[PDB]
């Protein structure tokens, strides 16, 4: 979204509540915090507490292992509700925005202000807090579906076009779910469809693995600040934070069934929060719920047996293709009627030109006949 | 304004192809799931027999 | 029929191109210039070979129009610009480049004096700039 | 769809490709210019007079002095140096003054 | 008007993606075409046995 | 890359394009500024500086 | 054909010679600038661009343009 | 918020200039954009005219201006040099007698590297004036 005065005005005004209250969510979900990591450190698996390294097989570069180094706690239920992760979700989101804003304030010192007085004009890197009215949040879940939009379909391409480059799928299969995976939001995928996707996938490119730019993009996909970027194990700390919290409240939702009696507007925000949803797109408590169902069986039956879920590049990209719209095309079909080259019309045709309409025309196999024949007698003659 | 529109211009016939192959595929694939279903009912005889019993005969 | 240009082709010949599957060959063998079919594509051998269109007066079946409910699809964005609009707006651009450098251009080649002439009747000698002023002290 | 090269305008796409896709290119080519300006950016009078004409220094007129002549007279004149400071001419005003009344 | 080619297009080559060519995918989807009466009267065949087993 | 376009026969057709009338102009002046050159260096009028013996180049870049 | 490095193209034949033998030829409705069309000579009865302007008269003009370029100082001098 | 980042913010209608801009693209077209065109790298075209056209014209403006701007600079430094070393000395002759001069100049040139070194070399017994006679 572009900057706008009346976003600015808005801003401005809701400024010092909406950092009261991003103080107020900072201590609560600093509990939950603790809480969580307490529970991680007591009860986490030797290798997840360690963090265990795990290192690229080309260069030798450490990165976050999916298996290793993310842990689903399947007893959180009993410490930290499913209302509370969500709380820390949320405010994670709003507080590496806020953070990245305060260094560039602490950097810049007291010439961030026009810095600011741009940010403030926008609602796509300010905190939700800073909404104090129903049509206010609406506003900003717009510019934050927009800026996902603009972000996703980059991430989808350079996973696509990269694979499709330089590998191919094994079997029929995995060709049916590669290619059912990219699909416009406006048809529906069957998760069992595309799930042998994930394999096939792990085969090329593990998260392990994951490539800075693909990082870069699917951190712009999920809201996630991205200057200064650095090395490319900050940014995928956080999306692996970020996912093996929602891993856990998934685990929680899907045993006891939270899903079905969550009302209408926090199963639209539980949705959200998985890249699911878009709030523009008007979906009633049917559609919402299809797509959950619809995320839960992508996960797969592994992921309540043993918390282990599907390849996470390719969880993202599954995701993500609800915000791969349909390309636009505006404009009546009679549009087509009109010509593009009228402005030549005056030039003419040249020498070079009517002799090709001569030979290439209607009369082409006519003269192909007389000059193959006229070759034939001046070769004829000339033995 | 030269180098990435010219690639564009190579890119197109490919991929123009290759989603017309998409396409097609989609439609052999709805073609090929099309199976007329014969359903079986009670044949009308034992429902004679049945009739014919319940008189006593 | 009219003089105006067609698919692009780079001067290729796609009978022999490492893309030459996605050009439709018609009945005669010869790959057409772009993804449409064409019935009269041609090669014509300069010292490297290259395939032509020819276009031409030829009616074709046209299915009626469909509904504006079936093939239009509204998900523009404020970011986007269409084809059609960036050929309107780079058209007005170069245009205007055109202009610049072609006056700048005429200028240089004809009106621009080269610096340092040893008659001193055509060019400047060069100059001292940032030169202290109003600092007493500095001296 | 959102693309860097069709959507953004020349400076944010020019920001965006010397950031995001050729930061360490940029970032030797400023140092480059850096090493350039800072030690191949001065050229003597007489390397002048050798190689700093076209057809060669024209000494019948010797631009180099008229240049900096209007130089220094422009450097006196706004900064009201006083050139006969004895500093300047390593002797006392009067024995200029004898000097004068000698010559 | 043929809006997907060109949003694959220009997506790709701003990603990097230089290349006109795609080997793989032609090959992945070079033999596709749409089947005859006779191969689609054995494909149901072999659906209605599947279905019957 | 040198592919195709008008390609006269003779030096007759150079008249049938435009751009070919153009060249064979630019060819006339090509090859008449030589003549014009003998004629105007090898004059019998021509005489040489009676002062190119005062200065020269070679004194000048040595 | 050849004029310095730059080659006539010439089209390439589509026709097998079974069906081209079948082929029948009415230079009747060809156009009047291509009959009796010749490969190695296309544009014999091409029209000029110019009418009575050869190809001599502007090489020609050429040449004046080069004499009046190296001869115009002789006639009108001018001080330096 | 002051100014847009996106391309999209038009600053003119569409229709502004349309008649020029059209002259204009139809120049470029009718000639570039043909199958016979395909450049080399973008700089090298197919289209023979191209070159037929494009060679003479930078050629004829580069000569111009070396002929006019960069050898004038040398013609006039000979000028100065060999006939009082001032240029108020130069302009004491007639054009006649520059004209002379300067062709004088442009038979060294031709000759270069091949032409008589007693155009410049003083043979012994010359009785023209010498290096030392402005001096
Ligand atoms: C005065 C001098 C200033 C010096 C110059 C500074 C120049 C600017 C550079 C940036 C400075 C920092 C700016 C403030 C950031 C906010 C605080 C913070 O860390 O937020 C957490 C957050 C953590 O991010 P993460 O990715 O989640 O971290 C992963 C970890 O696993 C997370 O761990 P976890 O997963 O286990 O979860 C823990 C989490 C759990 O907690 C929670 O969930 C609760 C929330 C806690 C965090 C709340 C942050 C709120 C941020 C907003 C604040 C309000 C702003 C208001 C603005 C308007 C004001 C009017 O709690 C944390 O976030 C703790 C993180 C670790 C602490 C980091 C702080 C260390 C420095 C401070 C101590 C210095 C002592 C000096 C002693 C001197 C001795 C001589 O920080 C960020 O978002 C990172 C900053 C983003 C911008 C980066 C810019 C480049 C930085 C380069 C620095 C290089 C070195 C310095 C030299 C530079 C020269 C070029
Ligand atoms: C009170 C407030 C509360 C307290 C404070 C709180 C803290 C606040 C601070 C933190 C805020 C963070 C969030 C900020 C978000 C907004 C950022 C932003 O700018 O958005 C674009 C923003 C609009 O954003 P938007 O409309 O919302 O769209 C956002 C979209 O989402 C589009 O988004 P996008 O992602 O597409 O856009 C991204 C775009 C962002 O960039 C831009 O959009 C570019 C903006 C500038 C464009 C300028 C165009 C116009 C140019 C005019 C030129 C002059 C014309 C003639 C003037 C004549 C005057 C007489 O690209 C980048 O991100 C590139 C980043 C590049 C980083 C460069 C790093 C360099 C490092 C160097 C190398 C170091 C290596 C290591 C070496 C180590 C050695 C030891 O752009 C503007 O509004 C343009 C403003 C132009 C101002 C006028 C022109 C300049 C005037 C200069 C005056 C100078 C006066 C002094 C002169 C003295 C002479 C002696
Ligand atoms: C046609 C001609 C037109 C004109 C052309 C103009 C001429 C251009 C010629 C050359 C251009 C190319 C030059 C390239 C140089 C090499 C770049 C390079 O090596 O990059 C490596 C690398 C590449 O960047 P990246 O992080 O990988 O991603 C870059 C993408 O663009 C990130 O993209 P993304 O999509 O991933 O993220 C999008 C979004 C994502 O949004 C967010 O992330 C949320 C918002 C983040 C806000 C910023 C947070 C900052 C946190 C702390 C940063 C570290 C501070 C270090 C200490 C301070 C050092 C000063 O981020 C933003 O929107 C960023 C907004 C930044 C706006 C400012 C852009 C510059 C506009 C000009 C303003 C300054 C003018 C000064 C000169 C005039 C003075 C009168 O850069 C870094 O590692 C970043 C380090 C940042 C250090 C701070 C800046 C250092 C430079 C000195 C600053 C001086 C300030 C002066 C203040 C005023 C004094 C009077
Ligand atoms: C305006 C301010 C200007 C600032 C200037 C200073 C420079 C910029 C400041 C910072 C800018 C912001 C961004 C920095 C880069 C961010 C990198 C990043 O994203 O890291 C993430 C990463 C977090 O990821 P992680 O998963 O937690 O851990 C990384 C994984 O292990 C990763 O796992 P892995 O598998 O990748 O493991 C490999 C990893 C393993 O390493 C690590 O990751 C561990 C952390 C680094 C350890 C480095 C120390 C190694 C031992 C040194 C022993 C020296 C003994 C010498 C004894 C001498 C006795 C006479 O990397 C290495 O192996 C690299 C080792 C370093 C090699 C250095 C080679 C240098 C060659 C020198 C050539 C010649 C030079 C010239 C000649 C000099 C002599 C005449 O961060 C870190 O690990 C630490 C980051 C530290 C950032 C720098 C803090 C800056 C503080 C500045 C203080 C001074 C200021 C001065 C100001 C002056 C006035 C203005
Ligand atoms: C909804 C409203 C409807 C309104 C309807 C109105 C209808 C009626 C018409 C209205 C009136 C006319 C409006 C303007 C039309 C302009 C022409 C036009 O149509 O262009 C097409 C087009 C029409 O707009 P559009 O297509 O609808 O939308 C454009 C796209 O949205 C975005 O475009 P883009 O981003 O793709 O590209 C923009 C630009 C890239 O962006 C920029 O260039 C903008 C930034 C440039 C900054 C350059 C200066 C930087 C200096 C250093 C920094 C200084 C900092 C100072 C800080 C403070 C110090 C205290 O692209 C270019 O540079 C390429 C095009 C260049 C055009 C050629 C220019 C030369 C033509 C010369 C012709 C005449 C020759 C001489 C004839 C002589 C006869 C004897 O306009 C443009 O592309 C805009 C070009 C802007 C260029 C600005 C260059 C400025 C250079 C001079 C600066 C002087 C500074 C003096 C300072 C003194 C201090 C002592
Ligand atoms: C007629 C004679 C002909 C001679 C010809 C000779 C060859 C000339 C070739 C020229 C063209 C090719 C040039 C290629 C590039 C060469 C580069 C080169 O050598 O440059 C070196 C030079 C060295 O710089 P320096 O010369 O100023 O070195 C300073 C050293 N002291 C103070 C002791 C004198 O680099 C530069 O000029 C750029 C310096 C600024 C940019 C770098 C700043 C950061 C430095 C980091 C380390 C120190 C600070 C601490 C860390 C950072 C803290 C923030
Ligand atoms: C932000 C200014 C705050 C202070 C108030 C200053 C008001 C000065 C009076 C201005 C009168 C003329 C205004 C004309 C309309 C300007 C509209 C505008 O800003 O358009 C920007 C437009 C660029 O458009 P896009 O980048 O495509 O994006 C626009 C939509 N996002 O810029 C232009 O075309 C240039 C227009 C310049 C107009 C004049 C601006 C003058 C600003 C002066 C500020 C300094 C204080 C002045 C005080 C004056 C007291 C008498
Ligand atoms: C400027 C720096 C800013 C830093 C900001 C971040 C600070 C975070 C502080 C978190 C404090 C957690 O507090 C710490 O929790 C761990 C993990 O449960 C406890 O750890 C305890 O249980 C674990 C798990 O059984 C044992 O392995 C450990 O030996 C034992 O000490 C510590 O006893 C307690 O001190």
């Amino acid at each position: 979204m572009q900057g706008s005065w009346s976003v600015l005005k808005k801003n401005c005004s809701n400024f010092f509540p909406g950092l009261l209250a991003f103080a107020q969510q900072t201590q609560e979900a600093y509990g939950i915090w603790l809480r969580i990591y307490n529970r991680q450190q007591k009860y986490g698996p030797t290798d997840f507490v360690e963090q265990s390294e795990t290192f690229s097989p080309d260069y030798h570069k450490r990165f976050h292992s999916q298996d290793k180094n993310m842990w689903v706690d399947k007893e959180l239920c009993t410490e930290v509700s499913q209302k509370e992760v969500a709380r820390l979700m949320t405010y994670k989101l709003d507080m590496w925005r806020m953070a990245h804003c305060a260094g560039a304030l602490l950097a810049t010192g007291g010439y961030a202000i026009p810095f600011g007085l741009f940010w403030l004009a926008n609602d796509t890197w300010v905190p939700s807090s800073f909404n104090l009215t129903g049509e206010e949040l609406r506003a900003w879940r717009e510019a934050q579906d927009l800026y996902r939009y603009r972000s996703a379909p980059s991430y989808l391409t350079d996973t696509k076009w990269h694979f499709d480059f330089h590998a191919y799928p094994w079997n029929e299969t995995q060709e049916r779910a590669w290619d059912d995976l990219f699909e416009k939001n406006d048809v529906r995928r069957d998760p069992k469809v595309v799930r042998p996707a994930a394999e096939m996938y792990d085969g090329f490119i593990k998260f392990e693995l994951i490539r800075r730019k693909s990082l870069r993009h699917l951190c712009r996909s999920m809201n996630i600040p991205t200057f200064p970027m650095l090395a490319r194990l900050c940014n995928g700390t956080r999306v692996r934070d970020y996912w093996n919290l929602a891993w856990c409240e998934d685990y929680m939702v899907i045993t006891q069934r939270l899903h079905e009696s969550m009302t209408d507007e926090e199963l639209y925000d539980y949705a959200w929060r998985r890249y699911l949803a878009p709030y523009d797109k008007n979906l009633n408590r049917e559609q919402l719920m299809e797509r959950v169902e619809d995320y839960f069986e992508f996960l797969g039956p592994d992921f309540v047996a043993h918390g282990k879920a599907p390849n996470l590049v390719i969880l993202t990209n599954y995701v993500l293709g609800y915000y791969n719209d349909p390309a636009y095309l505006e404009g009546d079909i009679s549009e087509l009627d009109k010509n593009d080259y009228d402005h030549l019309a005056s030039w003419g045709k040249d020498a070079f030109l009517r002799r090709l309409e001569f030979e290439n025309g209607p009369l082409r196999d006519q003269v192909e006949a007389h000059t193959q024949r006229l070759l034939a007698e001046r070769a004829a003659i000339a033995k | 304004d030269i180098m990435v529109p010219s690639f564009v211009y190579n890119k197109l016939p490919v991929i123009h192809f290759l989603q017309e192959k998409r396409a097609e595929q989609k439609l052999r694939r709805v073609l090929d799931e099309t199976y007329t279903e014969w359903t079986e009912e009670l044949d009308q005889a034992h429902v004679t027999d049945a009739i014919t019993r319940s008189l006593n005969i | 029929v009219g003089n105006g240009p067609t698919f692009s082709t780079g001067g290729e010949c796609m009978n022999t191109c490492d893309i030459q599957n996605a050009f439709p060959m018609n009945d005669r063998g010869v790959r057409s210039s772009s993804p449409f079919q064409e019935p009269n594509t041609a090669i014509y051998d300069s010292y490297l070979a290259w395939t032509y269109f020819q276009p031409m007066d030829v009616h074709i079946e046209k299915l009626p129009a469909p509904e504006a409910k079936y093939y239009q699809r509204h998900t523009k964005k404020p970011w986007d610009v269409s084809s059609t609009e960036l050929t309107e707006i780079q058209s007005r651009k170069k245009y205007f480049q055109t202009l610049g450098y072609l006056v700048a251009f005429i200028y240089l080649y004809f009106l621009m004096p080269k610096e340092k002439s040893f008659s001193g009747l055509s060019g400047p000698d060069g100059h001292w700039i940032m030169l202290p002023k109003g600092r007493p002290e500095l001296f | 769809v959102y693309t860097r090269w069709k959507c953004d305008r020349l400076p944010v796409f020019q920001l965006k490709l010397f950031t995001q896709e050729y930061p360490m290119h940029a970032a030797v080519g400023i140092f480059t210019i850096i090493f350039l300006w800072k030690h191949m950016s001065h050229c003597s009078e007489e390397t002048e007079r050798k190689y700093g004409w076209w057809a060669g220094y024209p000494y019948w007129r010797d631009p180099i002095a008229r240049r900096n002549e209007t130089k220094y007279k422009q450097m006196i004149i706004n900064n009201d140096v006083d050139i006969t400071h004895p500093k300047w001419t390593g002797c006392s005003v009067e024995q200029l003054e004898e000097l004068s009344r000698v010559v | 008007w043929c809006p997907e080619v060109r949003d694959r297009a220009e997506l790709e080559v701003d990603i990097t993606g230089w290349q006109w060519w795609s080997p793989l995918e032609e090959r992945r989807l070079l033999p596709v075409r749409l089947r005859s009466v006779n191969e689609v009267r054995e494909i149901m065949s072999k659906t209605q046995a599947k279905k019957s087993a | 890359m040198l592919l195709g376009g008008f390609v006269p026969r003779r030096f007759s057709q150079f008249n049938r394009d435009p751009c070919w009338m153009f060249f064979i102009f630019s060819v006339g002046f090509w090859l008449g500024e030589y003549p014009a050159m003998m004629i105007k260096y090898n004059a019998r009028d021509l005489v040489y500086d009676p002062h190119r013996y005062v200065w020269s180049h070679h004194d000048d870049h040595h | 054909y050849n004029m310095l490095v730059f080659r006539d193209p010439k089209r390439r034949p589509q026709l097998s010679e079974e069906e081209r033998a079948k082929v029948v030829v009415n230079q009747a409705e060809w156009p009047e600038e291509f009959k009796d069309f010749d490969p190695d000579d296309p544009y014999k009865n091409s029209p000029e661009i110019i009418k009575g302007m050869s190809s001599w008269n502007l090489f020609l003009w050429g040449v004046e343009c080069a004499f009046i370029y190296q001869f115009y100082e002789l006639v009108f001098p001018k001080s330096i | 918020v002051l100014f847009s980042t996106y391309r999209s913010s038009r600053l003119v209608s569409k229709e502004f200039l349309h008649g020029p801009v059209m002259r204009f693209r139809a120049l470029g077209e009718y000639y570039f954009q043909r199958a016979w065109n395909g450049t080399l790298n973008w700089a090298l075209p197919g289209e023979y005219r191209l070159y037929a056209v494009m060679i003479p014209f930078i050629y004829f403006y580069h000569r111009w201006h070396n002929d006019h701007t960069l050898d004038r600079d040398h013609v006039e430094k000979a000028m100065i040099m060999r006939w009082g070393g001032t240029l108020e000395d130069v302009r004491k002759l007639s054009a006649k007698d520059q004209l002379r001069v300067r062709c004088f100049t442009d038979i060294e040139k031709l000759y270069s590297a091949y032409g008589p070194k007693d155009t410049y070399l003083q043979p012994p017994g010359d009785t023209l004036p010498g290096k030392d006679f402005y001096r």
